[PDB]
């Protein structure tokens, strides 16, 4: 459908006007992921440029080729063989604050890198963080799915970083988006520590009650793992998950927190967890609740308009 | 409790306005819906914080003064304005308006418009624009995102931060906007003798977009936009070229390879032919030949709604107290403070 | 000529079918360089993709925007206001082995990075290494002018790193080009240590002389600064400037050499140098001689061909 | 010791000395060298193919075919150097007449007069007539393997991908430096290839001579095909269903309609007779594509056309057996045997 140089295999993911299939590059027998995007429904330009410029980072999914048949664009990327982050660490035999810190450190550095380049991810769900293989090495982690990511630019397109002008609401929005990225790292951190998600008890939770929990910014920090979880970890999650983005840490500030820097002096005790499918269910319900909005009403006939009425006499 | 906060943005509009809900944002403001506890209805509130820059203060003063003066069915009104009791305390301005249900941008991303709705929306855009132009004012930034709509199909133009009093022999240069795709070619070529015709071009771009759910002349850079325009309209005729001042653009245009006109019915094979006829006249390269707003309304495409007896005009030309361009931001702040005083509690006229 | 959002200033560089001018972005009042390339004579696609993908590296010139008017392409990049590396160094009142080593380390890491990505620069002349500002800080160094650079790819365009997979002469050419990059760093290193060019004494040197010196691999490591220059530096320069690319170090090996890994403890004693224009003239003569080809003969009339002679009458 | 060119050893002494780099492809490096026996400079290509079956195929195909073919517009092989024992053989050096340049390098440095374009095309087709008469497909014609002297003599080289014609029967995954001269049926993988694929390449080459630009470039086959269709227009229904499979046949059907761009709008200043022949060489449907003998008789070539001096092979070419499934170890034996005749002491 795009190249006779690849063998296309099974679907490994589905997104918004997109789907991902594992494929084998015949000449080298190397495996890749190919993400097909319907260009008539979803302009992939921004995602492509962001992957082009920043995908060379070790912990960002690398863009190896692009095909365009007119209607569809096809992104050939590195294949994540190791599955999603939580599917690994909540199942693996040993997991403690030490490993969780290494995880937040690798992902944190990568998010700091993006933000410093004027890129916000905006869809930083744990399910979009994958391992490239089965080693469990934090270095093998990759941030994926930049379908919603945005690059800051000047009035005439010039590539811009928040460091060294843009309209004022545009800047506040970049700050808000950076805060949302950090808040998603906070959700990930909470879940790694607690073994469950902070604002949902499971997939059967309603969007209404998840949102009220999120809005109040209340979450449990006692019982279960929390009894033996270090105080410096508790402090950090409370600041990442904070209600107002004002008191919410930057990526840089996360990497400076003692729980991250002093990863040596961290407990190595085993951490419990809820059943994986429940955790994934609660996670999806939480992001579903966050990104949902009441469908908008349909247009009425023209004759519903008083002005239009005056014209039909 | 305390001041409600929307997306990290404090909205200090209580206690009159409560239960805030995010509804949108531009490059300069954030807009929420709120409950008016005095009038018992939900309203729209835009927060801007312009006082650190002259050009942002211009946007704020221009919008406030023009909208407070204008009265027209197809132009958003301003019902209330909130800001601090003293000028030193004033960092934010909140503009309170009728809550419109959506805008044309959002609508076009969620659905297609019927041929009849396109016609009627176009009619209302031009009806509102007729009033604006009759007040000797150029909007200068018409786009789908600032055409507000209710599902009853009522349309109101908003977003008057770039609006100026007409004056050919006399505001875009380097000012950030979220989109430049609705700007006339003479603006991109920097011909600099802009007239009401720049608004008509924007309306043209908007009509073409309603017809196809795609911008007709997108592009990252003016170079790309212009090439998209020429790629459809064709190379400008000699007569159009020497209707242009400067020389640098002329010669660039003359440097360009020849491009033929693409027939409108090839671009839009399923559009009403009368819609395409009006589109051709609005999307004219030569601004002097571009159709005018009163002629546009009288075009056969809009015949069902055309009624000059119910297409009102302004009583008089609009004027600022003085030209704003060279006013320091400190002075502009005073003018904004004074213009907003009438909505303060205890104010007397 | 490409945007009214910039003020175009003086020409600051000239290359093959290209010209570079300083420009000021009006909205932000920030200075940039814009490289105009005539694409009717020179396809800039390769250069652009390489800058897009790799220009995020701190010591590679960053590509901030691209304009294309159909006939010309305009690359908007950081302005190198610190000027060329050697112009800066040989104009300094003070210069030492320690500074020289910090220079090599920074550039070496960047070349190592490029090579590991399957990129060879192929025109790594000293004059293509600039400082972004006046500080003389090594991290302000930028490799520039990727006009000749090449990315390794598979048979169907798939992005390749050198880590079979590609046809054999293609691989040999990669290795050869990598060696040319390292040799060019060896030139730079020799010149920084000696205060003059290894194979030329000045611009008055004949191309024939320079080439026979290059082909014999002969260069002095005695007299001048060499009497007090670290032996470990002497060894490094020898191995970088070796005749056969087989016994020549890789970028990674340069960075692993004692003289680079011990950069913090190298002598700070004054290194002497010859006159700047002499040395630059000698440097240009060296590269001219290396890159010069005997112009090819013009075609003769068709009637110079025996077959054609048979076809007339 | 042995001379070394660009890091590569060229062990061809003592007969060949004073080596100088003249070029390379994806598989070989080529130098000029002085032949101390014949007292002239020659071209020498070094390949090292023995670690892979497909590289061995290229080597054996080119050696066997070129040693057999005898034609003015086809490069000959004068000598071959390799190690005296098969276990020591890692490299093969193919020695040929030194040509001054190739069409690729030429088009980078100058324009061609309308008359030279005509004569160069004539020679391409004259050589190709011989190849096709031998029942052989070159399969990889491109500007870089059309060798030229400044006397305007042209010779086809680079026969590593050449095969005996057999429609009802080696591109897949094989690295080449450029795919821009490949026929559409190759890109659509119609897999019933005939002599007509070579005619397509020549048409691409003729267009490039007329404009100093490749007519159908592209990173991917998708791109190349869209460039082709964007010029020739969407294939007719008659042409469309002249194709096996459906997977290919369905895709062009899915594609939106494109009109034919007239050749004089693409090349407004080209000789009209050149464009008429170009049209016939660059037809989408392989069955309707002009054949080499017909091409030679086209009015554009009238000044050079002479069937009495356009010789053909005496007989179809045949390898000893099909090469495709032969392990690289066997292919090496065959390359050793084919090159034995050039060894010192050899008797036949
Ligand atoms: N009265 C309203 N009712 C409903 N939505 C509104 C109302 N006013 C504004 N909006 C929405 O908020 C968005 C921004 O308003 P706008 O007045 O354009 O902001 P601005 O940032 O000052 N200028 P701009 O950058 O040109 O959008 C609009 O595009 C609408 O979606
Ligand atoms: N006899 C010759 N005389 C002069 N130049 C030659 C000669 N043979 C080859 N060349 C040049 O060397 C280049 C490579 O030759 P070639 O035989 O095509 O190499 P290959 O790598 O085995 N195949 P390819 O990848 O298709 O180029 C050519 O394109 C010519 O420029
Ligand atoms: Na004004
Ligand atoms: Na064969």
């Amino acid at each position: 459908v795009f190249s006779d140089g690849y063998v296309v295999k099974e679907t490994i993911g589905v997104g918004s006007y997109s789907e991902c299939k594992r494929c084998v590059h015949k000449a080298t027998n190397m495996e890749y992921a190919v993400k097909v995007i319907d260009k008539s429904k979803r302009d992939p330009s921004e995602e492509i440029e962001i992957l082009l410029r920043y995908g060379q980072h070790p912990n960002i999914i690398t863009l190896k080729d692009v095909y365009d048949d007119g209607k569809h664009v096809y992104l050939v990327t590195e294949l994540m063989r190791g599955g999603e982050l939580l599917d690994k660490i909540l199942r693996q035999k040993f997991f403690s604050e030490r490993e969780a810190s290494f995880v937040l450190h690798t992902i944190g550095k990568t998010v700091e890198y993006l933000h410093s380049q004027g890129v916000v991810h905006r869809d930083l769900k744990p399910s979009n963080i994958l391992y490239v293989d089965e080693s469990g090495n934090p270095e093998c982690l990759r941030i994926c799915d930049f379908g919603f990511a945005k690059q800051l630019r000047a009035e005439n397109g010039l590539l811009m970083t928040p460091c060294y002008f843009v309209a004022p609401e545009v800047l506040k929005r970049q700050g808000y988006d950076e805060g949302c990225d950090i808040w998603s790292l906070g959700i990930l951190l909470y879940t790694m520590l607690a073994g469950y998600t902070p604002f949902a008890n499971g997939p059967s939770d309603t969007p209404e009650e998840i949102l009220t929990r999120i809005g109040s910014g209340k979450f449990t920090l006692s019982g279960g793992n929390w009894n033996t979880v270090s105080e410096t970890a508790k402090d950090l999650v409370s600041k990442m998950l904070h209600v107002d983005p004002h008191q919410r840490l930057t990526a840089k500030q996360v990497l400076q927190h003692p729980w991250v820097t002093q990863k040596d002096k961290l407990p190595q005790s085993q951490l419990s967890h809820q059943d994986l499918q429940l955790v994934k269910g609660a996670m999806a319900a939480t992001y579903s609740a966050l990104n949902s909005s009441k469908p908008t009403p349909q247009l009425k006939p023209i004759e519903s308009s008083i002005l239009a009425q005056r014209r039909v006499r | 409790a305390g001041p409600e906060m929307v997306r990290g943005q404090v909205f200090d509009v209580g206690p009159r306005y409560t239960n805030l809900s995010y509804i949108g944002e531009g490059a300069y403001g954030m807009v929420c819906s709120a409950y008016d506890n005095v009038n018992k209805v939900r309203v729209a509130i835009k927060k801007i914080s312009p006082f650190e820059h002259q050009t942002y203060c211009q946007r704020t003063l221009r919008e406030i003064k023009i909208l407070l003066r204008f009265r027209h069915e197809n132009i958003i009104g301003i019902n209330d304005i909130i800001r601090a009791p003293t000028i030193e305390q004033m960092k934010d301005v909140y503009i309170v308006q009728d809550l419109m249900e959506t805008d044309l941008y959002k609508l076009l991303k969620t659905q297609h418009l019927s041929n009849d709705h396109i016609c009627y929306f176009l009619y209302q855009i031009l009806r509102g624009l007729k009033y604006i132009h009759s007040a000797n004012v150029l909007h200068r930034d018409l786009k789908p995102s600032n055409l507000l709509l209710n599902t009853t199909c009522d349309l109101k133009i908003c977003d008057f931060g770039l609006a100026r009093v007409a004056d050919p022999d006399h505001g875009f240069l380097t000012e950030y906007v979220a989109t430049r795709w609705y700007r006339a070619p003479e603006i991109m070529l920097n011909s600099k003798g802009y007239t009401k015709s720049i608004d008509i071009w924007s309306v043209g771009c908007i009509l073409a977009e309603m017809l196809s759910n795609r911008p007709i002349f997108p592009g990252k850079h003016y170079l790309d936009q212009l090439n998209h325009i020429l790629g459809i309209l064709g190379s400008p005729s000699q007569e159009d070229l020497n209707c242009i001042i400067n020389l640098k653009a002329r010669n660039y245009l003359l440097s360009l390879p020849h491009k033929n006109k693409v027939p409108w019915n090839r671009l839009f094979p399923n559009a009403d032919s009368k819609a395409l006829d009006l589109l051709d006249k609005m999307l004219t390269f030569n601004p002097h030949k571009r159709i005018e707003v009163e002629q546009a309304l009288a075009h056969p495409y809009l015949e069902q709604y055309y009624d000059p007896s119910d297409e009102p005009i302004a009583e008089a030309p609009f004027k600022f107290d003085m030209e704003l361009d060279d006013l320091p931001k400190e002075k502009l702040k005073e003018l904004i403070f004074e213009e907003t005083a009438r909505f303060q509690p205890g104010y007397r006229s």
